[PDB]
This record gives C-alpha cells, structure tokens and sequence, in this order.
C-alpha cells in the first residue's frame, strides 16, 4: 500500500515574546497510516504533560494531529518536535523557530 | 453564513494485539463538539464543546450505542474488505468515512454526503443526488450492488437530508454564542536575508476562523506560484487558524513582490508589500 | 447526532 510521511510544524499559538506565558504546537498532517509517535522536547527532553487532538483527516484521506502545551519561551531555551513514523528511518527532529 | 455538520470515523485492525482502534470525532464547522475512542477510559461518546453538554443523559446514552454499532460495523467490513483485496491476517488495515450535511444561511439544507476509504484510498462514495453510489474499483463494486439491493441510499439519505440537518439546526442554535463568529486574518510581512545577496519574504495570515484561505505572491503583477512555499493551514489551538506563504527574492527587489490576501471575511482582497526605506 | 443505522459492506 503506498505509505505518506508526516508534514511537521512547530510553532506558537501567538507570536514569541520572551517571558510571556503562551501555547508551543506541534502540527502533523498528511500521513498515512495513523500510527504515530510525537514528542515535544525542551533542551533535548520529552515535555511530560503534552495534550493532543482527536485523530482526523483531510479530503485526500491523509491524517492529522496537534500536539501542544502551555510554555513561557525564554532566550535561552530550544524547543523542538520530535515524530516517528513507519515512514522514516530515524525520528525527525524540527526545531521551533520565531520566525516560522 | 453557510454551515456544516461532519462526523469523521477512523477503524484501524491491530493484527492479534486485539479489537481494532476505532476513533469516531464530529464537528460543527471547524469546531469538534463530540468524541469517541475506543481506547478511552468513559467507553462512551464525550462532549468536546461547551454548547453540547446541556444535552441529557438520553442524548449521551443514544450517541454512545450508534457510535459503537458504526464501530461494530467497521470491525466487519476490515475482515470483509481483506477478502475483497485478498491480503492476509497478518497485516494492519485502515477504514475511514465521513458523512455529513451543509445548510445556507437560512438554515435550508444545501448537500448531503457520504465517502468511505479502505487504506487512505477511495474506496465508495456517495453521488451529489444522494442516490447513487461511485466505487472507486471492481472490489468496492461488490458493496455498491449489495447497497444498491438493500436500499440503503434511501436509508443514508433519510439522515443526510433530514436528521443531520434537523441536529445541525438544534447545535447552531445552542452554540449561537460562538458558532456564527468569523475571526479576520491578522495580515503583516516579515524579511529575512539568506545571504549578503538574497532574502526570504514571508507572507503571514493569523488568527482566522473560517480555515479557507488563499496567500499567493506576484512578481509585478505575474503569478509566482512555482518559486513559493506554502504552507499546509495549521490550527492555533482556540478555534483559529494560521497560514504562511513564503519567496526568495534578490536583495534591493523586495518591492517588485506584493502578498494577495483573499478570504471570505475581508471586504476586498489584501495586498501586502514589502515597505522599502 | 451520528446515524442510528449502517448497512455492513
């Protein structure tokens, strides 16, 4: 069967301002199949308490989710996603970037 | 505006590992008010939107066994569509469909609709008229000639064009508070150099709520449709939606570029440019 | 309200 590999993007609810209380997502879209592992990494280490959205899916079947948490981007700290997929050969790492 | 109401239902077989991984999940619009896992602790349909759960314990009760029978329905037709495509036991197998129906403004019913999929592939589809069915292929034939004998695009259509949208009509008007909100894109521009020679604009769009959107970039006046990178429309997380679309252009060029912004709650269509010294 | 019947493929 033909497999489709994750689309990922990190990002913030509302535009980074350091020291201000906002939301860090991780959105995954157009894979196939659904079984997926995503983690949220502050300085290389999985966010304990991350909260995800209900399985769904686009027109072309493809599927999606949003992984986040609550978090107060300092300077200092890196956030990233991390996701696993039947797809890939090594979890992929994207790294949050203000700027996108 | 116009409205929508969609039920989304994923079956996923878990070869050995026991019963298939059901996920049921509907939505007025863009916003999902109701949810069903399998895996769940409740083992019941949940309430996922404020305005829903003023609704009654028959309402649960009545949501939580016709969820479960689509359930059971879907752990039959994985073993049944194996057959059909002859593969073996050993292998995990997807089914999908969604269903729903629009309604206009003045609440009168617009479409009805019903697609099924069997590996993220088409597999049978409802038609426009709501009584015929198209099969994606000679295996999915089989379930049309089985439907088409049982009647059962009348029995569908009975739903998609009178029950779902008598509820779509109840759920508008219990979530009036929130449902008839349209959020505008919060648009703006930002520059960033790739090179002493070269820089990436990137074209933003935040906080929207109709989801649709279109972001494209014109090089003095011509499409530039094959040198953008678009991004796939993201959830902000409380109902909104955000979307970036994004050029490489050669430094000391940036004006020659403009940024059209049309979604559906903006009086005219946005133009953006990069503001030169 | 989710359908109250399904015919099996």
């Amino acid at each position: 069967m033909i497999q489709r590999t994750p689309k990922i993007q990190v990002y913030s609810r509302h535009p980074a301002e350091n020291g201000k209380s906002n939301f860090l997502n991780c959105y995954v879209s157009g894979f196939h199949p659904s079984d997926i592992e995503v983690d949220l990494l502050k300085n290389g280490e999985r966010i304990e308490k991350v909260e995800h959205s209900d399985l769904s899916f686009s027109k072309d079947w493809s599927f999606y989710l949003l992984y986040y948490t609550e978090f107060t981007p300092t300077e200092k700290d890196e956030y990233a996603c991390r996701v696993n997929h039947v797809t890939l050969s090594q979890p992929k790492i994207v790294k949050w970037d203000r700027d996108m | 505006g116009s409205h929508s109401m969609r039920y989304f239902f994923t079956s996923v077989s878990r070869p050995g590992r026991g019963e298939p991984r059901f996920i049921a999940v509907g939505y007025v619009d863009d916003t999902q008010f109701v949810r069903f896992d399998s895996d769940a602790a409740s083992q019941r349909m949940e309430p996922r939107a404020p305005w829903i759960e003023q609704e009654g314990p028959e309402y649960w009760d009545q949501e939580t066994r016709n969820v479960k029978a689509q359930s059971q329905t879907d752990r039959v037709d994985l073993g049944t569509l194996r057959g059909y495509y002859n593969q073996s036991e050993a292998g995990s197998h997807t089914i999908q469909i969604m269903y729903g129906c629009d309604v206009g403004s003045d609440g009168r019913f617009l479409r009805g609709y019903r697609q099924d999929a069997y590996d993220g592939k088409d597999y049978i589809a409802l038609n426009e008229d709501l009584r015929s069915w198209t099969a994606a292929d000679m295996a999915a034939q089989i379930t049309k000639r089985k439907w088409e004998a049982a009647h059962e695009a009348e029995q569908l259509r009975a739903y998609l064009d009178g029950t779902c949208v008598e509820w779509l009509r109840r759920y508008l008007e219990n979530g009036k508070e929130t449902l008839q909100r349209t959020d505008p894109p919060k648009t703006h521009m930002t520059h960033h150099p790739i090179s002493d020679h070269e820089a990436t604009l990137r074209c933003w769009a935040l906080g929207f709520y109709p989801a649709e959107i279109t972001l494209t970039w014109q090089r003095d006046g011509e499409d530039q449709t094959q040198d953008t990178e678009l991004v796939e429309t993201r959830p902000a997380g409380d109902g909104t939606f955000q979307k970036w679309a994004a050029v490489v252009v050669p430094s000391g060029e940036e004006q020659r570029y403009t940024c059209h912004v049309q979604h559906e709650g903006l009086p005219k269509p946005l133009t953006l440019r990069w503001e030169l010294s | 309200v989710v359908r109250p019947s399904v015919a099996s493929k």
